[PDB]
C-alpha cells in the first residue's frame, strides 16, 4: 500500500466498504480553539 | 500584519483559477485568499501528525525556532466554480526590513506524508522604506489540479470535508544563505458552505 495514493484517499470516502487508508482522529475531537470549525 | 515574524510578513496569499473566455476576457475564481495584533494560540502537538516528521519536518523546524515564525491557517476553500483555457495559480507577497534572498518551500501532504514539493527562490525589490518579495502567478502543480478535480466530482459536500481532513499544506519560507526560518505556515482545510472563502489564523505554540 501507499499512504500518498490519491485514488485510495478518495475511494475511502466514496466507497467506505473498500477503504484502505490510515485511521485518524477527526479534527473536531481534538483540543482545538472554540471557533476552529466556525467560519467568520 | 497577522502572518508575520520579526523578519518577514506575508501580506498576500491566494490560490485561484483563471479562465480565458476570449483574448480580452478573463474570469478569476479565488479558492482561498489572505489579504501587530496577537493571535489565538494552538498547541502545535495537536497537529504534528498531519505534517512531515523527522529532520526538516514540522517538529524539527519548530524546535529550532524562532517561535514567533510559526502559524496555523484554517481555510474554508471556495470550490463553487466551473472546473484548454484554464490557468491554476498561486500568488503571494511578503515584506521585510531586510534585503535577503529567500526560498519558499511548499509541501502538499496526505496523512502527514509529503506528496509533492514546490521550491521557489525570490529576490528583494526596494519599496517604500522596506523590501518586497512577490511570487507572481506560480503555476499550481498537477497534483493540486488533480486533487481539486476529484474533490468537485464527489457526490456530496460532507465527503469533501472528510477527504480534506487528511490533506494539508506546509509552507516554509527560509533565508537561503542563513537557513533561518522566516515564516512557517501550516494549512488545514474545510470547504466553504456560506455563499465564500474564509480563514482563521493562529500562532503555533509549544503547549
Ligand atoms: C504544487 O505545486 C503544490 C503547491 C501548493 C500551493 C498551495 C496552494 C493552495 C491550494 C488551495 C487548496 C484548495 C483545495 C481545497
Amino acid at each position: 500500500d501507499s499512504e500518498t495514493d490519491l485514488e485510495a484517499l478518495f475511494n475511502a470516502v466514496m466507497n467506505p466498504k473498500t477503504a484502505n487508508v490510515p485511521q485518524t482522529v477527526p479534527m473536531r475531537l481534538r483540543k482545538l480553539p472554540d471557533a476552529f470549525f466556525k467560519p467568520p | 500584519r497577522s502572518v508575520a515574524s520579526s523578519k518577514l510578513w506575508m501580506l498576500e496569499f491566494s490560490a485561484f483559477l483563471e479562465q480565458q473566455q476570449d483574448p480580452d476576457t478573463y474570469n478569476k475564481h479565488l479558492f482561498v485568499h489572505i489579504g501587530d495584533p496577537y493571535l489565538e494560540a494552538v498547541d502545535i502537538r495537536q497537529i504534528y501528525d498531519k505534517f512531515p516528521e523527522k529532520k526538516g519536518g514540522l517538529k524539527d523546524l519548530f524546535e529550532r525556532g524562532p517561535s514567533n515564525a510559526f502559524f496555523l491557517v484554517k481555510f474554508w476553500a471556495d470550490l463553487n466554480t466551473n472546473i484548454g483555457s484554464s490557468f491554476y495559480g498561486v500568488s503571494s507577497q511578503y515584506e521585510s526590513p531586510e534585503n535577503m534572498i529567500i526560498t519558499c518551500s511548499t509541501k502538499v501532504c496526505s496523512f502527514g506524508k509529503q506528496v509533492v514539493e514546490k521550491v521557489e527562490t525570490e529576490y528583494a525589490r526596494y519599496e517604500n522604506g522596506h523590501y518586497s518579495y512577490r511570487i507572481h502567478r506560480s503555476p499550481l502543480c498537477e497534483y493540486m489540479i488533480n486533487f481539486i478535480h476529484k474533490l468537485k466530482h464527489l457526490p456530496e459536500k460532507y465527503m469533501m470535508n472528510s477527504v480534506l481532513e487528511n490533506f494539508t499544506i506546509l509552507q516554509v519560507v527560509t533565508n537561503r544563505d542563513t537557513q533561518e526560518t522566516l515564516l512557517c505556515i501550516a494549512y488545514v482545510f474545510e470547504v466553504s458552505a456560506s455563499e465564500g472563502a474564509q480563514h482563521h489564523i493562529y500562532r503555533l505554540v509549544k503547549e
